[PDB]
């Protein structure tokens, strides 16, 4: 059912203009959204933070030195996600949800966006169950 | 804008010359 | 005041030109005409010096760049567009433009043909049939009736299939990240199962 | 819908610059994004000048492309008013958020509007009793004017706010409204189910008899947002003072909430930043937003507004520019909260305009200039107490002291909000019970009794009761311990006999997160 339902999606690309100062300057990517996950060809990630008329501001999730004038930047269709579920249970993951203590990839996990509102004003109610610290100056 | 499109202008894609030239029986004097 | 409407929108002060350019000349017919037009100056500043002195060089008196220009473009029958447009760039100085006025009047000359041009990267060059099955297969991609004019590579790397690249985005509909895609949802699958 | 529709230009965090192909819109025009996720409205800020307008988001933008279709309404942003507004709960676009369902709208507002003219200001200075003692007594509140509560991160000026909503507006008559700009959606929550406990907010087919509105812009929110909730709260209570005509309450909890997300957006439109890294526009937009809050020929609307300061520091343009705007200023300092003293308010730093002998009376204003001559001569005094010693004052300097010691303990009050986190009862002080005992303070009727008598007490005949409460206690010796717990008969039982009736629970084997998490 996968193979008969399989379409390979039209990967936008985007050049690199300027990089340096932990933030490059995308050409291109005229669809991408703000706050998108974008990906660079050297494999690390970034974040579409400025969309400007001109260019595309991209914020480096991780060391810039891998980039380069000319490099492509595939976006990937989302808003900045990580994997979430019980599967990051015991897992140490970096900033983005990528596992870093060797442990294999994340299973039994699903995408979350990082930048969720929080809940309204109808959506609390008051704090009344404890948790308990184990500090007994703080827990009393 | 882009670069790889203003890389091809490098590139004589004119299709006609009524004006490159004329412009040279004309400038030279113009200049001077 | 009441122009037609350019194809696509554009960016600043040097698109704008060009898209101003186009907004004339689209009510005066002559899209085709000043586009060979602006296609010649870019020949003749590659041809003489003392004419590509007069956008760089920063000592001539803006008196006599914006005579000469007048002085040259009298006659020849250039469009009366362009010789409106080379005095207002003379004025201003602004003649250093005209390399980045014609690239941007270039697309929006491309979205008025509605014309893409793609690259097509297959295994092995095509038939005449397997041409016109890409083209239909291909036109999924464009959001209009676009004439899709396609330039023609070859990738042995590829076991098969195509890729289009349309220089804003690419799709691989090839055999190999079929066969790559296919092996990494299976043994993605056999993580969970 | 080729014109009347603009697209998405550029996307700068809260700020979209939209492009009109013809026929902008308006400054302070309200737009709406096509197909987002949830309802994206942008208010023009600016017209950039080459049809291009720029605007602010009272959403977030994450998720905008740069072509997105953005209709205009022609209108800036048009929120519900009137009495069917009455125990609802509306955000900075006047949406309801509180699941009640749509808002019955005597009127649709705009919430821009100008100040009310120079010939409909009225100059009425009427007392407003807080039952506050340091209120009542040194900054008198004007009934009928904009008050400012001042202070910095844990002080107290939400405590104070609630107690000034405990006394003032359960006695009113008129109609209240909150605009929470920028606070805490706890404490949004937390105001809105104890006013459904008090009555205050009605639910349901018995709605209309509530009293308040709220209007809630936390800080959960992006910056379009709360700086404008502000203006949708104050344009429920400019309704019920035009329209309706009557005396209205207006709390906004931190109006520095509306200067601090108007200088985030600013960095953002372009600007050279002003002084600290504030907005050059900080002061106009602060006056007119507060020249708005004023009692009319019409209405009466009775401001109180809590105002954050940065670092503690009064001298900071956000603070120092609301100071100019209020006739009460009620400054609450971190140091005499950690004196145990609450209220914190500095009795020497706040302020009012009916602190004068022709408004509030002869002998009140007498007693609170005596009070802050104390306090003054008491800080004065500061430095040689602490490096020299309370030991080497002269006699009338140590009077001083030591009168000053007790009118900074009878400053503090018990708040009857504060009750569920200290214990004690809360004390509402009449003003004329304010005057009597700060009098016999004064004059030193009260010499005689402790320094703790006075803390933490309602007025004159509770210092007299706790002194005899507190000098019993010196004297509170018992005899045999009076136990009546030595082996009692058949009332406590064994311990397996109470191990005996606790129920077991069941302990459900490793977590089940799996088979949950695979439910979806
Ligand atoms: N009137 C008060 N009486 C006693 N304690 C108070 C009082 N006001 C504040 N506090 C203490 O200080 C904290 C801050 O109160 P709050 O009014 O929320 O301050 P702010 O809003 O300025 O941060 C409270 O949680 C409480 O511990
Ligand atoms: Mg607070």
């Amino acid at each position: 059912e996968w193979e008969k339902s399989y379409q390979p999606p039209v990967i936008h690309l985007g050049r690199v203009l300027s990089v340096g100062d932990g933030i490059a300057r995308v050409y291109g990517l005229k669809s991408v959204q703000a706050g998108e996950l974008v990906c660079f060809d050297s494999g690390v990630k970034g974040m579409a933070l400025n969309l400007q008329a001109d260019h595309v501001g991209v914020v480096v999730f991780g060391n810039d030195s891998v980039i380069h004038q000319g490099d492509l930047v595939y976006r990937t269709g989302q808003i900045v996600n990580v994997p979430i579920g019980p599967g990051t249970l015991g897992r140490v993951t970096d900033g983005l949800g990528q596992p870093i203590d060797g442990k294999g990839p994340l299973t039994n996990v699903r995408s979350s966006l990082v930048e969720v509102k929080a809940p309204g004003i109808i959506a609390r109610q008051s704090v009344r169950e404890p948790l308990f610290t184990g500090v007994k100056a703080v827990d009393a | 804008a882009d670069a790889k499109a203003l890389d091809e202008l490098r590139k004589p894609k004119f299709s006609s010359k009524y004006l490159i030239q004329h412009v040279s029986q004309k400038l030279i004097p113009a200049v001077k | 005041l009441k122009l037609p409407t350019a194809p696509l929108q554009l960016s600043g002060t040097s698109a704008q030109i060009a898209t101003l350019l186009w907004q004339v000349a689209a009510k005066e017919n002559q899209l085709d005409k000043v586009q060979d037009e602006l296609y010649q100056f870019i020949e003749l500043f590659k041809q003489h010096s003392e004419l590509r002195r007069l956008a760089t060089d920063p000592f001539v008196p803006t008196l006599v760049r914006t005579k000469i220009i007048s002085s040259v473009l009298k006659d020849s029958g250039a469009s009366e567009i362009t010789k409106k447009l080379f005095e207002a760039l003379a004025d201003e100085g602004a003649l250093s433009a005209l390399l980045e006025v014609t690239v941007n009047y270039e697309e929006l000359m491309l979205a008025h043909k509605k014309e893409v041009y793609c690259t097509v990267i297959t295994a092995e060059p095509l038939d005449k049939l397997e041409r016109v099955e890409l083209t239909k297969k291909a036109e999924k991609f464009v959001d209009a009736g676009f004439k899709l004019v396609m330039q023609e590579k070859i990738d042995k790397k590829l076991l098969g299939g195509f890729v289009i690249e349309f220089s804003d985005r690419r799709v691989d509909m090839s055999t190999a990240k079929k066969v790559e895609e296919f092996n990494n949802f299976v043994n993605k699958l056999v993580l969970s199962i | 819908p080729a014109i009347d529709a603009g697209y998405v230009s550029q996307v700068i965090g809260p700020v979209v610059d939209v492009r009109f192909d013809g026929e902008l819109p308006s400054i302070l025009s309200s737009l709406e994004v096509e197909g987002h996720s949830v309802r994206l409205v942008l208010e023009v800020a600016q017209h950039m000048g080459d049809n291009t307008v720029r605007c602010i988001a009272m959403d977030s933008t994450d998720g905008l492309v740069r072509g997105q279709k953005v209709v205009d309404t022609g209108s800036p942003i048009k929120v519900p008013v009137g009495r069917g507004t009455l125990g609802r709960i509306m955000n900075v676009i006047g949406e309801p958020v509180d699941e009640q369902g749509p808002i019955d709208a005597a009127d649709i507002w705009s919430i821009h509007r100008e100040a009310p003219e120079f010939t409909e200001q009225s100059t009425e200075q009427e007392i407003l009793v807080t039952g506050i003692k340091v209120v009542d007594l040194l900054a008198p509140y004007q009934r009928g004017g904009k008050i400012g509560l001042f202070g910095g991160a844990g002080v107290g000026k939400t405590v104070l706010i609630m107690e000034l909503i405990n006394n003032v507006a359960k006695a009113h008559g008129g109609f209240s409204v909150f605009a929470g700009v920028g606070e805490r959606t706890r404490e949004g929550n937390d105001l809105y189910r104890e006013m459904i406990e008090s009555g205050v907010i009605k639910l349901g087919a018995e709605r209309g008899n509530s009293k308040c509105t709220l209007v809630y812009g936390q800080m959960n929110e992006p910056p379009g947002a709360r700086a404008r909730v502000a203006l949708t709260g104050l344009t429920v209570a400019e309704y019920f003072r035009d329209i309706e005509g009557q005396d209205v309450l207006l709390f906004v909890d931190n109006i520095f909430r509306f200067t601090q997300a108007n200088s985030e957006v600013s960095a953002l439109l372009g600007r050279i930043p002003s002084a600290v890294g504030y907005q050059p526009t900080l002061a106009t937009d602060l006056g007119g937003l507060q020249e708005r809050i004023t009692t009319t020929t019409k209405g009466s609307i009775t401001s109180v507004q809590a105002v954050y300061v940065p670092a503690d520091d009064l001298t900071d343009p956000a603070p120092a520019t609301t100071f100019a705007h209020l006739d009460a200023t009620t400054v609450l300092s971190r140091s005499i909260a950690e004196l145990g003293i609450y209220p914190a308010v500095d009795p020497l730093d706040s302020t009012s305009r009916m602190l004068n002998p022709n408004v509030i009376g002869a002998e009140h204003y007498n007693v609170a200039r005596g009070v802050q001559k104390v306090l003054q001569d008491y800080k004065n005094l500061q430095d040689i107490i602490a490096i020299l010693g309370m030991d080497e004052l002269s006699e009338e300097d140590k009077l001083t002291v030591a009168r000053a010691r007790k009118i900074q303990r009878f400053l503090s009050q018990p708040f009857q909000v504060a009750e569920v986190f200290t214990g004690t009862p809360g004390k509402y002080v009449d003003l004329a019970d304010t005057i009597s005992g700060f009098q016999g303070v004064l004059t030193g009727k009260y010499d005689d009794l402790p320094e703790m008598a006075f803390y933490m007490v309602g007025d004159i005949k509770e210092v007299k009761e706790k002194a005899d409460k507190m000098a019993k206690d010196i004297a509170s010796r018992k005899e045999a311990d009076n136990k009546k717990v030595s082996e009692e008969l058949k009332d406590i039982p064994s311990l397996d006999k109470l191990v005996s009736e606790i129920k077991e629970v069941v302990i459900e084997e490793d977590d089940g997160l799996e088979e949950d998490f695979k439910a979806e």
